[PDB]
């Protein structure tokens, strides 16, 4: 119960806070939150288009 | 290392000039050497997001390792077999470096021994 | 100043702390302690204040040379880590007289008990500046040693900052 | 509501005005000593050993313990300098020279090392990085409009 | 929408499809439904409440337009009235011209953080529209000092022009 | 270092006296650096502030 | 300003008029409320100044401290009651009434729009000043202070008005707007060397000047708290005002005129904050600590670019609440020990706790902890003067250093440490005290959130 | 940077060889890790540095 | 024996080896004997009023008085205008000034005819 | 914990072109860390109680 | 923090429980109002190293100016009890 | 067995 009470007003009302704060009044101006774009690896799919890009060239098999 | 003192206790020409290498022509010594390949691309490279210095003939093994890491999420404790592709690809690399090395050492003597007989019998 | 014999006790304790803090186990300090009193067993009485300090000196300069560099100290002595750790703690006692009645209403046992020493120490203030002003020279006193209450009922003299100051640890 | 005659004055000419200096600052006749009247404005105030707060005897009753005092006692001229927060002139278990010495001598001599160090430098036998594509020409920003000096690694 | 996209650039994203290889779940997945529930629910609700109260009452708001005034070029000397409105019309373009300058350094600032580790190459029509920018705002405003006006704007102008002018008489004779 | 430390360190029990090396001082009081930065540097800014700076 | 300029005066029929009980109350009361008005004065354009009349006009830089200037009005009758407390009941009407005309002289001075009624009212405030002092100040030594701040500032002044009226001769007119129009570029002639001089010497006397201030630790510290505060937070920033103004019609002369005065500026930080470490009193200690905050407005005045003038603005009003609560805090002390030495009364955070919070607070503020203005404006003095001159930076880093020095051997030596036993009257402090003191440490924090407010016509 | 992590690396390991108070050995400690995240940074690895300040 | 110590500025003489702790004359005592006469006549002036339950406020010391007084307001009085006074108030108070004059003035003269030539970078500089 | 960071920079240290004075430092540190870290041991653990009586 | 506090039973007998391990007194003849240079025979050296062996029990020094004026045991639980402050 | 603590007067 202690932990329960705890939990609700300092970790779930403050995230609705600045959730509703980052969603509708941060990300609604450029720039604001920039993030990296996502790494794409030979041989990926792309959730946006679909595109499936080539795997790779084939490799001069090595050992040890 | 184990070379310093030939480099400084010692003569000069014997041991090359690391900030200077290579000195010698890149064909000059070899039966017409084959360039070395790239596995990988630039535009694979790029969209990997791969340092700078990590953009060498080593790499599409680090690619390799890389989605691993992603794909096995969480299994830190796995994709071990990947790692050593890359890491022993770079340790091969690292053999070339010091083969470019000693090549340079050598290849330093050998003028050195041409220009002495040349000299000392002139 | 602070005679001979005085120089010598105060070297002895010195030496043998700067000497049990190179030792450090108690079995060489032990070994090392009774072997600095016997040099000092040596010397003693002898007379001939001139020799006499002559071999003080010496001693002295001996201990400086020979000191430890950071001999030891007792946490709560001058140098120690705990010294005058409780100081900002220490609250003097005319501080209550500043209290609100609304807060002093909260121990009505322990100002019943101060009304009393404020009402002590005022009746005795007057003796005791009686028998100041009789158990002193003309010339005003020569030492800060003060005399006691030469009566029953009579406070020692200057007493109220001596016996109500404030406790070691007050918190 | 201090008069003029007990505050400090200029300094003492005749024999007579140092007796009445020191009995104004509470001193010893024999250990009044003013400052030397060389015009800096120290007047007749006493000159006092420069010994700090801190060697002063921690277990003496000191009307203010913390600055080490006695009510109605001569002040030094620097005493706010030398309370026990600013400057110590305790003695120290090395003489002031050596330790000067040992401790330019230290310095002096790892200085020098590091300059030896850095014209000889360590490293491992091992020819430059080599890196494809013109050395990363395009990676680095090189712009792809000029044509970079063409740089190929051999096998070896 | 809340932004021209044309000002603002954004590449487009490109996500890869997870393709998990090991059978343990990701624990991401999970907090990533609990969150959409326990946290983006009931914040999409109050909002839409809030939004729907702002239909009800609509007003609008506008960007003031201040039609062009004659520059300080065309104002005749010591005319205080014509001297006044050229050097209100120069500071507010001044004001406009530091914040071009901000849109430009927040696009460059965008790209390096959005291309990652491949920034140096990625961010170059960036990086050259910044440089290009912040020249012609050093000619326009650099120098000037704190008690800047379009008359030391036009001086400053004009000593460049001469100074680029006689560049162009020696080139030019060779 | 620990072969080095742990035959060092056993020596402290062997019943025998020592003598007051001088790099055991220099490194005991911490290069002097204290004793001779703290007790100078303060004392000529300290010293200034009231003689020139002031009177 | 006719909106400020008559309530204040009506704030001396309300003094006179009121029950012989209520004057601190009236007074105290009505005065905040002309502080909350002149919040008005923030009606501020990108482009245009606010211009109310032929007399007078507000931009950006009048603003900040016109706000200040009606805002210490309250505060300083809140700190002048206990030491008038067995005063005769008229004599204590007319200590109200100077300081009433004061506000009424700054409040004029700094929106005026013409360059002589600026110099009129400029000059006026000396005399409720000098009366302050004069008159309400504790020690035979305020005779002579007050005869100090008369004629250092008089030697400058009446060669400015000489200046000024041979300007208004040549160009035909001194309202400041036609100057920003009709400015001409000054040569480089002895007579304009001299023209120079006599523009900026007055200025540089009040900021004051390092060399030119032996008056500050007179005047500061034999005037009554309120003369205190107003000297410190207000009658300072008047020279630093005439300057930011002054200046614009000097140009290109600025540019080499300005070297000695750079010179004795930076070098004075250092001797003026070096002197701090050795005053053997808490209100003179605070004094000096002036002359070095005012020393880099005087740099940040003479090298003319946009960031060392937003910088000076910044300064100059974080200057005034950081100084004016700690000569209230000093004041506190001394209302109780009735003695300015430094080193009589220690350990005072034992016996005082709060007020112990509000020490921490002002020096805090006094040594530029960020994000507080004192550093927005001294960090942005800082880096316009190290593109004026890269070197500058060791003369701002070895202040900063002092700066923190001297202002936290004042908390220890005052707070910390131990309690002198034979003070046994350091009674609790007052709800009064507690007050003031917060009235200066909270509106100078809040302004950290809307920094843009105080920086200026620059931004 | 080299320089002066190894400086600081030595000298302050030193001076913990001999002091006697436990809380100052374990502060001339964290001078000497300082000192070697320092080294670190001159050599070019940022990120070991980093990481041992993690460990 | 030992080498001697050298008593530095910063470093006093340690009593002990001080050569007159140890010899005590008749009157090298008697001194002593003032000095506490007189130092505990006034712990008994400071105790009377510092016991005393009947004073509230503070207990002047005009020891304190003294010092204060002669640090700020004796100075001037006292002062002389002499070779020692004027040639250390010249080169304290000029020299420091003349100094960064040169410092500064030489900087920015060199600095300005890079800019005229067009030989500082200063590609990216719009803040100053 | 530790050697996942401090053993990777010293062989990072080692073979990399470097300060040779400077890389020795750091080596020699190393071991001087043993030797102020067994001092604790043996000073507080090992050995026989040199506290007072009642503790 | 933690530590029991001192009661003046528990002084007292540290107080004799350290000179009866003491090699040079009688413990049948060993009393709290015993002198130490003109009851038990002993030289001013033994009574420095008396303080020390004190000092070290009780974890806390006595200064030399009033280490030499404690010749008696109980005056030592009279200066060890005032100066930590007990009274019960 | 509680003490009293002498504190300065926490009301004002
Ligand atoms: C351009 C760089 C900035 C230059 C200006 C700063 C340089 C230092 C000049 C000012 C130093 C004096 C400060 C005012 C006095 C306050 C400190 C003080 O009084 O001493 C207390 C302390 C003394 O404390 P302590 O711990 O050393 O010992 C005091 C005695 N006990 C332990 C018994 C209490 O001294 C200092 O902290 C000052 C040391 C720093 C000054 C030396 C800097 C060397 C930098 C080398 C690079
Ligand atoms: C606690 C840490 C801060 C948490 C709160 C932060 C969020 C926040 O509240 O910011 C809101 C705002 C800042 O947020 P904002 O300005 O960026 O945006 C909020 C409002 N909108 C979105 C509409 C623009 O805080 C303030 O602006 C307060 C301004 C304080 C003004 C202080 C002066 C008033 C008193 C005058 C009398 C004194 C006169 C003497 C001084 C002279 C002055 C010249
Ligand atoms: C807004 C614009 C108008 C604001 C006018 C100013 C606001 C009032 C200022 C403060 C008034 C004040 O000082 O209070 C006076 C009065 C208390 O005085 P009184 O009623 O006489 O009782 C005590 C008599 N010993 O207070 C009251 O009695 C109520
Ligand atoms: C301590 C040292 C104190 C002594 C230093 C002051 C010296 C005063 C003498 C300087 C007078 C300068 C002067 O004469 O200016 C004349 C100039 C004439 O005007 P104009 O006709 O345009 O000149 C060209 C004609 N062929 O007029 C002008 O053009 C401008 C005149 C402006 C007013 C000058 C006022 C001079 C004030 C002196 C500087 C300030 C010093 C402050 C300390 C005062 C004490
Ligand atoms: C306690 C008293 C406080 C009051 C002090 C009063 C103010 C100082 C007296 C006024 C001084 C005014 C300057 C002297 C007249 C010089 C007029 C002149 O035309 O100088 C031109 C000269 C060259 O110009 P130039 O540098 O080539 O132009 C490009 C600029 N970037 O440009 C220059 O050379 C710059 C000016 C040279 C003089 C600077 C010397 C600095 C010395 C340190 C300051 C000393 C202050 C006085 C100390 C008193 C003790
Ligand atoms: C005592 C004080 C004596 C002052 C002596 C002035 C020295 C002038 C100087 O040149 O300082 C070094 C630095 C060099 O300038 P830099 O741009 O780095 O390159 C060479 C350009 N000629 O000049 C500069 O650019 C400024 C360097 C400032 C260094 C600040 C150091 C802060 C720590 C103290
Ligand atoms: C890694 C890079 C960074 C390294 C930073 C650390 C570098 C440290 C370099 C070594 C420093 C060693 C100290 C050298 C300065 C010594 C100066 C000195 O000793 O002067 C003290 C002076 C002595 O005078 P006095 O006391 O009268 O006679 C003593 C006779 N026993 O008494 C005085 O104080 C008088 C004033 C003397 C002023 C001398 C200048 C200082
Ligand atoms: C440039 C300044 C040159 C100063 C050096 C020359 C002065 C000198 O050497 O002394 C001359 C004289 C003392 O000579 P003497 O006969 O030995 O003593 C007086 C005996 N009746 O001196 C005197 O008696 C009178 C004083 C001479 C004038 C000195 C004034 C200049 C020195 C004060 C510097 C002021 C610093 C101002 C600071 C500005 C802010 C930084
Ligand atoms: C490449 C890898 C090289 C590794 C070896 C490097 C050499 C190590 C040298 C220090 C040995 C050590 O631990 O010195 C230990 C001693 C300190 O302790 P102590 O004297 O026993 O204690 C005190 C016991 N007294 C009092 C009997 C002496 O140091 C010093 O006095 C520090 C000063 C010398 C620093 C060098
Ligand atoms: C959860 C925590 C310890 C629980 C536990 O025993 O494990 C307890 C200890 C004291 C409690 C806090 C204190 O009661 C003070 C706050 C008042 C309310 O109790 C709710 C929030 C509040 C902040 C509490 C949150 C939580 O219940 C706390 C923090
Ligand atoms: C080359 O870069 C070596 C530089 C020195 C680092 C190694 C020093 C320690 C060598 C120990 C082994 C020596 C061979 C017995
Ligand atoms: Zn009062």
């Amino acid at each position: 119960y202690r932990h329960s009470i705890f939990a609700f007003t300092h970790v779930l009302i403050p995230v609705w806070i600045i959730h509703y704060y980052l969603k509708y009044h941060v990300t609604t101006k450029p720039y604001t939150i920039v993030e990296k774009k996502p790494r794409i690896f030979p041989g990926d799919t792309i959730l946006e288009t679909g595109e499936v890009i080539p795997p790779m060239k084939e490799f001069p098999d090595q050992h040890h | 290392g184990a070379h310093l003192a030939r480099r400084y206790l010692g003569d000069a020409s014997v041991e090359p000039d690391p900030l200077r290498m290579p000195t010698f022509p890149p064909d000059y010594g070899f039966p017409e050497r084959k360039e070395r390949e790239m596995v990988a691309t630039q535009q694979e490279m790029n969209d990997a997001q791969l340092v700078l210095q990590q953009r060498d003939y080593c790499a599409h093994y680090l690619i390799r390792f890389l989605k691993c890491k992603r794909d096995s999420f969480p299994n830190f404790l796995a994709c071990k077999h990947e790692r050593h592709d890359w890491d022993y690809c770079e340790h091969l690399d690292y053999v070339k470096r010091m083969k470019e090395f000693e090549r340079e050492r050598r290849l330093l003597q050998r003028k050195k021994r041409r220009e002495q007989r040349e000299a000392d019998m002139a | 100043y602070l005679t001979h014999q005085q120089k010598v006790l105060r070297l002895y304790k010195r030496a043998l702390r700067h000497l049990e803090s190179w030792c450090i186990h108690r079995d060489k300090y032990r070994y090392f302690a009774c072997l600095l009193r016997a040099r000092f067993d040596e010397h003693k009485n002898e007379k001939d204040m001139v020799k006499a300090t002559q071999l003080l000196r010496e001693a002295e300069e001996e201990f400086w040379h020979g000191q430890h560099p950071q001999p030891y100290i007792f946490p709560e002595s001058p140098g120690g880590t705990s010294y005058e750790r409780y100081e900002c703690y220490k609250v003097p006692e005319w501080c209550l007289d500043d209290w609100h009645p609304s807060e002093k209403a909260m121990y009505p046992d322990y100002f019943a008990k101060r009304e009393q020493w404020k009402k002590l120490r005022r009746e005795s203030w007057e003796r005791e500046v009686k028998q100041l002003q009789e158990e002193t020279p003309v010339g005003g006193p020569r030492t800060e040693a003060l005399p006691p209450a030469r009566k029953q009922g009579d406070l020692p003299p200057l007493w109220w900052h001596i016996v109500t100051r404030p406790r070691e640890r007050p918190m | 509501h201090i008069t003029k005659d007990m505050l400090p004055g200029p300094y003492p000419k005749t024999p007579e005005e140092r007796a009445a200096a020191a009995k104004k600052y509470n001193m010893r006749v024999e250990d009044y000593e003013p400052y030397p009247d060389d015009g800096t404005g120290y007047g007749d105030y006493p000159k006092l050993p420069d010994r700090s707060q801190q060697e002063r005897d921690p277990w003496y009753d000191w009307d203010h313990p913390d600055l080490r005092l006695n009510w109605g006692e001569p002040m030094h001229w620097d005493l706010d300098m030398y309370i026990r927060n600013r400057v110590d002139t305790s003695p120290t278990p090395v003489n002031w020279n050596l330790m000067c010495k040992h401790l330019f001598g230290f310095v002096a001599f790892m200085l020098f090392m590091f300059w030896v160090g850095e014209t000889y430098p360590a490293y491992q036998p091992v020819g430059p990085k080599q890196y494809p594509y013109n050395n990363l020409y395009l990676e680095r920003g090189g712009d792809p409009n000029k044509e970079p000096e063409p740089v190929v690694h051999y096998e070896i | 929408d809340s932004w021209d996209k044309d000002v603002y650039p954004e590449p487009p994203r490109r996500t890869p499809a997870p393709s998990p290889q090991t059978s343990l779940p990701n624990p991401i997945t999970y907090l990533t439904k609990a969150f959409d529930l326990l946290v983006d629910r009931p914040v999409t609700l109050v909002r839409e409440f809030i939004e729907r109260q702002h239909a009800k009452n609509k007003y609008y708001y506008y960007h003031r337009e201040f039609r062009r005034v004659p520059d300080i070029t065309e104002c005749q000397e010591k005319d205080v009235l014509c001297m006044f409105e050229a050097e209100m019309q120069w500071r507010r373009d001044y004001k406009v011209d530091q914040e071009i300058v901000n849109i430009i350094q927040e696009r460059l600032k965008a790209c390096q953080q959005r291309e990652g580790e491949s920034h140096r190459q990625n961010c170059a029509k960036e990086l050259e529209q910044f440089t290009q920018v912040v020249k012609a705002y050093q000619d326009r405003y650099h120098d000037l000092g704190a008690h800047y006006s379009a008359r030391k704007c036009l001086a400053k102008q004009k000593q460049r022009m001469l100074a680029e002018r006689k560049a162009a008489k020696e080139a030019a004779a060779a | 270092g620990f072969i080095l430390a742990l035959e060092i360190s056993n020596m402290t029990k062997n019943l025998k006296y020592h003598y007051p090396s001088n790099a055991f001082k220099f490194s005991t009081l911490l290069g002097y650096f204290p004793t001779i930065m703290h007790r100078l540097a303060p004392y000529m800014n300290l010293s200034m502030s009231q003689k020139s700076a002031s009177s | 300003m006719l909106k400020y300029i008559i309530p204040t005066i009506m704030l001396m029929p309300l003094t006179w008029l009121s029950k012989n009980n209520m004057i601190w109350v009236n007074s105290t009361a009505h005065s905040l409320l002309i502080s909350f008005t002149s919040l008005l004065l923030m009606n501020q354009f990108g482009d245009n100044s606010l211009n109310f009349s032929l007399l007078f006009f507000s931009d950006s830089l009048s603003t900040p401290l016109l706000i200040l200037t009606m805002w210490l009005l309250p505060l300083m009758l809140m700190a002048s009651q206990h030491h008038l407390s067995k005063e005769n009941l008229t004599r204590k009407k007319l200590f109200i009434t100077m300081l009433i005309s004061l506000q009424l002289f700054l409040i004029m001075t700094f929106t005026a729009m013409e360059l002589i009624l600026f110099y009129i009212l400029f000059e006026a405030t000396l005399v409720p000043t000098l009366i302050i002092i004069t008159r309400w100040g504790n020690q035979t030594e305020r005779l002579n202070a007050g005869l100090y701040f008369l004629f250092y500032t008089l030697a400058g002044s009446l060669p400015l008005l000489v200046a000024l009226i041979y300007i208004q001769n040549t160009v035909g007119s001194l309202n400041f707007l036609m100057l920003q129009y009709w400015v001409q570029p000054v040569h480089n002639s002895w007579s304009n060397v001299f023209m120079w001089l006599a523009c900026m010497m007055a200025f540089m006397v009040k900021m004051p000047l390092y060399g030119l201030h032996l008056w500050l630790p007179k005047a500061h510290v034999e005037a009554p708290i309120a003369g205190s505060m107003v000297l410190a937070a207000v009658l300072l920033k008047l020279g630093g005002y005439g300057m930011l103004r002054i200046t614009l019609i000097l140009n290109p002369m600025t540019d080499f005129m300005a070297y000695p005065f750079i010179m004795l500026s930076l070098w004075g930080m250092i001797m003026t904050s070096s002197i701090c470490l050795r005053q053997t009193d808490l209100k003179s200690l605070i004094a000096y600590s002036s002359v070095s905050h005012m020393a880099l407005v005087i740099v940040a005045i003479l090298i003319q670019t946009p960031w060392s003038y937003m910088g000076a603005t910044a300064l100059m009003i974080a200057h005034g609440l950081t100084s004016s609560m700690l000569f209230c805090l000093a004041n506190s002390n001394y209302e109780r020990i009735h003695s300015r030495t430094m080193i009589l009364a220690r350990g005072l955070q034992t016996l005082l706790p709060l007020m112990a919070t509000w020490w921490l607070l002002a020096s805090l503020t006094n040594l530029a902890l960020p994000p507080t203005i004192n550093l927005i404006g001294e960090l942005f003095v800082v880096m316009s003067t190290f593109s004026w001159s890269n070197i500058t930076i060791i003369l701002m880093g070895v202040n900063m250093v002092i700066t923190a020095l001297y202002s936290l051997y004042m908390l220890i030596m005052t707070q910390r440490g131990k309690y002198t036993y034979h003070i046994n009257n350091i009674s609790p402090s007052f709800t009064r005290e507690n007050a003031l003191m917060s009235l200066h440490i909270l509106p100078l924090l809040l302004l950290t959130l809307n920094p843009k407010i105080i920086l200026g016509p620059l931004y | 940077t080299l320089c002066l992590g190894a400086i600081t690396t030595l000298f302050t390991a030193m001076c913990a060889l001999t002091q006697n108070d436990i809380k100052k050995i374990i502060a001339f400690s964290t001078s000497s890790q300082l000192g070697l995240m320092m080294v670190t940074i001159g050599i070019n690895q940022p990120y070991l540095a980093f990481l041992h300040i993690c460990t | 024996s030992f080498p001697k110590y050298e008593a530095s500025r910063l470093s006093s003489l340690p009593t002990t080896l001080d050569p007159a702790e140890y010899d005590i004359s008749s009157e090298t005592r008697k001194a002593q004997a003032e000095r506490l006469a007189i130092r505990s006549r006034l712990k008994r002036e400071y105790q009377l009023q510092y016991y005393d339950p009947s004073r509230r406020g503070v207990i002047e010391d005009p020891a304190l008085v003294r010092w204060t007084y002669a640090r700020s307001a004796n100075i001037y009085p006292n002062f002389r205008p002499n070779t020692k006074t004027s040639l250390l108030g010249a080169l304290f108070g000029i020299g420091p000034l003349v100094f960064w004059y040169y410092v500064f003035k030489t900087d920015r003269d060199r600095k300005e005819k890079l800019i005229q030539e067009g030989k500082l970078d200063r590609t990216f500089n719009i803040s100053y | 914990t530790g050697f996942y960071s401090k053993d990777l920079i010293i062989e990072a240290a080692n073979t990399s072109y470097t300060n040779a004075w400077a890389l020795l430092m750091t080596l020699i540190a190393t071991s001087f860390t043993a030797i102020y870290s067994t001092r604790i041991i043996f000073f507080a653990l090992l050995g026989q109680p040199r506290f007072p009586t009642l503790v | 923090s933690d530590a029991p506090p001192l009661t003046l039973e528990g002084i007292k007998d540290r107080v004799l429980y350290v000179l009866k391990l003491y090699d040079k007194i009688d413990p049948e003849k060993l009393s709290v109002n015993s002198h130490f240079m003109k009851d038990l025979g002993l030289d001013s050296l033994d009574q420095v190293e008396i303080i020390m062996a004190m000092e070290d029990e009780f974890g806390f020094e006595i200064p030399d100016i009033d280490a030499e004026k404690l010749m008696c045991p109980q005056e030592i639980v009279d200066y060890i009890a005032d100066k930590k402050d007990v009274y019960e | 067995k509680r003490l009293f603590i002498i504190k300065p007067s926490g009301f004002y």
